[PDB]
């Protein structure tokens, strides 16, 4: 039931400095995950064809 | 059997997670407009 | 490319995007978008139905569609059975769903290879917004500079898809001796086939019909075929314009009810949802 | 600091009719002046608690019930183009009667948003 | 933004969840509210038209990063035969009229 | 085994109510089983019909989230409160506001009608409770001594005349009167959400986090211990059989024997489909006059309804 402190890319109120790391701990845009479709192949290839 | 952004559907259907004994009620807009009143006056 | 900007224009009803792009990238831009149009009225890229042309402001525009609607061979006559249709759509999604790689590879069949690799990855760029970032990775951007050229030529590619090559070659006529807009070479080519007037606003579609009674029952045919109704419920979801007065404003017959849907229907048909729907 | 939350609220009891009517003042609100000096009653015809003391609701009830169901009941030249019939059997698809608590997936505002964003 | 804290008990991400859904149901509710007031001419502050136009945008934005994501997810919406029957179509086209292609603007071109 | 439990039917499912905006705060029913009354976040009030499921009026007015609505039983009337700070009487012959009660400091999360005086009484978040008289729509007492928001409060005609649970763990049992405590229950651990009253047999049943208490009315004595639905709850409602209904913020709900105390069903409903997993929850519970239809206001934007399974017994421990 530990709650770890709000690092946030917004409100720096008392103008810290925080390292890097923990400054862009955001897991949620790492996790993403930009991936592909195969249907791209069909078309690219019936293009060149 | 491409499904476009139009459609795209999530969440399913009323029906598929209450079953067919639960019958589903989805209002909008209502019936008698608020002239026409709740609890009626002695005419 | 760097990252574009956007905001939206607030014009009470509705919103418009309106972009912002690197100064740099937008005098390469602007170069570019005037040499292609210089090049494209030189080669006679468009037939004149794509419709903003030069010299023609918008109520030239309506007068000469009234006129060529009134200079067409017995259009008023209904003796042995006539109708005339006019069908007035949009292309609902038409920029929003311009495929790169297609644009790529119709933009290589316009200009040099360079110039539509430059076009394609120019309209990938970044959407910022404040916090936002996103990649146009499916769609075009609005405000390019050359971006009017890309919606024209897209524009003409979907009219070519609606007409037949063969409709639209009879409206543009020969290369050697082409026409001007509402004309045809002959009666005889007029009336070949039922769509008589065409003409294509930005996203905008005007079409004009001539049907014996003969090609008006076949059509409504495929039409109660594929849809039908046996409860009249087609003269319900008609809309009719109710700026005019009641005498003034479309009479709800069966007959021509049907073949407004049936032709809409003909229509719709003709473009895949993917490209753009009607 | 000056921009701060509130982390407790602002207790009750110590202002204008708390305890002595705030040691009785002469200022009153123009929302405070006599209105609505007249309690209404139930009629006997509307729903007075001698009429609803009698009343068996459960037989009524299951009535009114079957009455709404069986109401629901009884209500209920060119051939040569290059794409054919692209709707076969598209018969509307009814989106519209979906209700989904997503106030981004929504059909309302997927319909907004169709309409105010050209 | 997606957002995930990497260590945080469930309770309080789901409860944070929660509220969050609800405020942003508020802010939705309210700008689709002063939408229709802005657009049928109703007595509107010049502030809420700035603050609903503001809304607008990022709802807009974020719909649009969610049909960049779809499109990237689900494929070419295209058909690759109907894109060959766009491309030939297009390529009879210009056979058809005798184009002839725009080159590259020349070293030393007169215009 | 000291006690032998009645055997209730089981509760099942058959009507999901959807319509809000926002999370569905409050539910009543009307005297005559027309109708019900529902509150939301949505900032409005809606009539629904009973027996079909129809809406029957959306009433807007309210500022921010409605918290508490009640149908009185003497007058054609119907109170709501709110986040807005506003307690409000809708006159329902014309279905507009006629009178606005002014005086609390912060939000209002409650109010009861009390059976016989023409006596409205609501909770605030203000750690106060106020006594209005409706037709001067003036603040008779203010009962102050809770520490922390009050979040639940009943009315008898009998004695203690008002009972409220808080936020501080604390339970007061008040003089009308007089405006002062009599009894001061502090026997809960965790914030008392919940109090309910027992038509017949004049004891009383309060619900926190940690577990359920029933209790005697006229000096609080602890009679018994009610546990197992161990999440936050929100609301409880009585039936004059016997049957006591526990729903809580996760969505859960048990169903409960008020004599003996015997959980005999636990409900966990699922939300509805464009809802989320960390979205199910309910906020009210109430059943009808019929005391045969128990009507849930959820977290999901929901209003779900629940009747007997008219199978026998398949059940008894």
């Amino acid at each position: 039931w530990k709650i770890p402190p709000c690092i946030s890319n917004w409100k720096n109120a008392k103008g810290y400095t925080i390292p890097l790391d923990k400054r862009l701990a955001a897991d949620g845009r790492g996790l993403q995950t930009v991936h592909i479709n195969e249907n791209f192949a069909k078309l690219a290839e019936a293009l060149y064809i | 059997e491409v499904v476009l952004h139009e459609d795209k559907k999530y969440y399913p259907t009323a029906e598929e997670v209450y079953g067919p004994e639960v019958e589903t009620i989805v209002q909008e807009e209502d019936t008698q407009p608020l002239t026409e009143p709740i609890i009626k006056p002695v005419k | 490319f760097k990252e574009v900007g956007i905001e939206f224009m607030d014009l009470y009803s509705h919103l418009v995007p309106v972009y912002d792009v690197e100064p740099l990238e937008k005098i390469t831009d602007a170069y570019l978008d005037q040499y292609l149009w210089y090049e494209a009225d030189k080669r006679r890229l468009f037939p004149p139905w794509i419709k903003p042309a030069d010299t023609e402001p918008p109520p030239l525009l309506v007068y000469k569609w009234c006129q060529g609607i009134n200079n067409l061979q017995d259009v008023w006559e209904t003796s042995e059975g006539e109708c005339n249709v006019m069908l007035e759509s949009r292309f609902e999604k038409m920029y929003e769903k311009i495929d790169l790689t297609l644009l790529n590879r119709l933009l290589r069949l316009i200009v040099d290879h360079n110039i539509a690799d430059y076009m394609t990855a120019k309209n990938n760029v970044v959407i910022n917004y404040k916090d936002m970032n996103h990649t146009n990775s499916y769609g075009i951007i609005r405000g390019l500079q050359f971006a009017s050229f890309i919606v024209q030529y897209y524009g003409l590619v979907m009219d070519l898809l609606v007409l037949g090559l063969h409709r639209a070659s009879e409206m543009a006529g020969p290369p050697q001796m082409p026409n001007d807009f509402l004309s045809f070479q002959d009666i005889a080519t007029e009336a070949a086939h039922p769509i008589r007037l065409f003409c294509r606003y930005i996203d905008r579609i005007h079409i004009f019909f001539r049907f014996t009674a003969d090609e008006a029952r076949d059509l409504i045919q495929r039409y109660l075929t594929e849809h039908p109704d046996p409860n009249n419920e087609n003269i319900v979801g008609y809309n009719n314009k109710k700026c005019w007065p009641r005498d003034a404003r479309m009479r709800l017959m069966k007959h021509d009810v049907n073949l407004g849907r049936a032709v809409f229907w003909d229509i719709k048909n003709r473009l895949p949802r993917s490209v753009t729907t009607v | 600091t000056a921009a701060r939350p509130t982390f407790e609220p602002a207790r009750g009891g110590r202002g204008k009719g708390e305890g002595d009517l705030s040691q009785l003042s002469k200022q009153y609100s123009s929302r405070d002046l006599p209105s609505h000096t007249k309690i209404k009653y139930r009629q006997t015809t509307q729903d007075a608690p001698e009429e609803v003391r009698n009343r068996d609701f459960r037989r009524e009830l299951e009535e009114r019930e079957r009455a709404a169901a069986r109401e629901k009941n009884r209500d209920r030249w060119d051939d040569d183009v290059v794409f054919k019939n692209c709707a076969k059997g598209v018969d509307d698809q009814k989106k519209d009667k979906r209700f989904v608590n997503d106030t981004l997936r929504s059909e309302f505002h997927k319909k907004f948003m169709e309409k105010y964003i050209k | 933004i997606p957002w995930k804290v990497p260590g945080l008990p469930t309770p309080i991400e789901n409860m944070i969840l929660r509220y969050v859904k609800a405020k942003a149901d508020w802010w939705t509710n309210t700008a689709h509210y002063n939408r229709e007031r802005i657009r049928r001419g109703a007595t509107v502050d010049k502030t809420v038209c700035k603050k609903n136009l503001g809304r607008l945008t990022r709802l807009y934005l974020k719909a649009e990063q969610e049909r960049q994501h779809n499109y990237l997810k689900d494929g070419p919406y295209i058909t690759a035969e109907e894109a060959v029957a766009v491309y030939t179509t297009t390529v009879h086209w210009l056979e058809s009229r005798r184009f002839s292609p725009i080159p590259f603007p020349p070293l030393s071109y007169k215009h | 085994t000291m006690p032998k439990p009645q055997w209730h039917p089981p509760w099942k499912l058959y009507r999901v109510i959807s319509g809000h905006l926002g999370w569905v705060r409050c539910i009543a029913v009307e005297p005559g089983n027309q109708w019900f009354v529902t509150g939301s976040a949505d900032r409005t009030i809606k009539i629904w019909d009973l027996a079909s499921g129809k809406l029957k009026l959306s009433l807007t007015g309210h500022i921010s989230t409605v918290r508490g609505v009640i149908v009185s039983t003497r007058s054609p009337y119907l109170f709501s409160c709110g986040e807005d700070k506003q307690v409000k009487c809708w006159d329902l012959e014309y279905n507009k506001v006629i009178r606005h009660y002014h005086g609390h400091l912060s939000a209002v999360y409650g109010l009861d009608l009390h059976p016989t005086i023409d006596v409205l009484v609501t909770c605030s978040r203000d750690s106060t409770a106020r006594i209005w008289d409706v037709r001067t729509k003036a603040s008779v007492h203010t009962l102050s001594g809770h520490t922390n928001a009050v979040a639940t409060v009943r009315c008898q005609a009998a004695e203690p005349q008002i009972i409220t649970g808080s936020h501080d763990t604390t339970i007061r049992l008040w003089d009308l009167v007089a405006g002062k405590t009599r009894v001061t229950l502090t026997n809960h651990k965790k914030s008392v959400r919940a109090v309910v009253l027992h038509p017949r047999h004049y004891t009383f049943a309060s619900g926190s986090p940690d577990n359920i208490k029933q209790w005697k009315f006229p000096d609080g004595s602890f009679i018994q211990n009610l546990s197992g639905h161990n999440a936050i709850i929100n609301t409880l409602t009585v039936n004059s059989d016997g049957v006591l209904v526990s729903g809580a913020d996760n969505g859960t709900m048990h169903l409960w024997d008020w004599r003996t105390g015997y959980n005999f069903q636990r409900v966990h409903a699922a939300v509805q489909p464009g809802s989320l997993d960390s979205e199910s929850g309910i906020f009210a519970c109430a059943f009808d006059q019929s005391e045969s239809r128990l009507l849930t206001a959820e977290a999901d934007k929901t209003i779900k309804v629940y009747r007997e399974d008219d199978t026998a017994t398949e059940e008894t421990h």
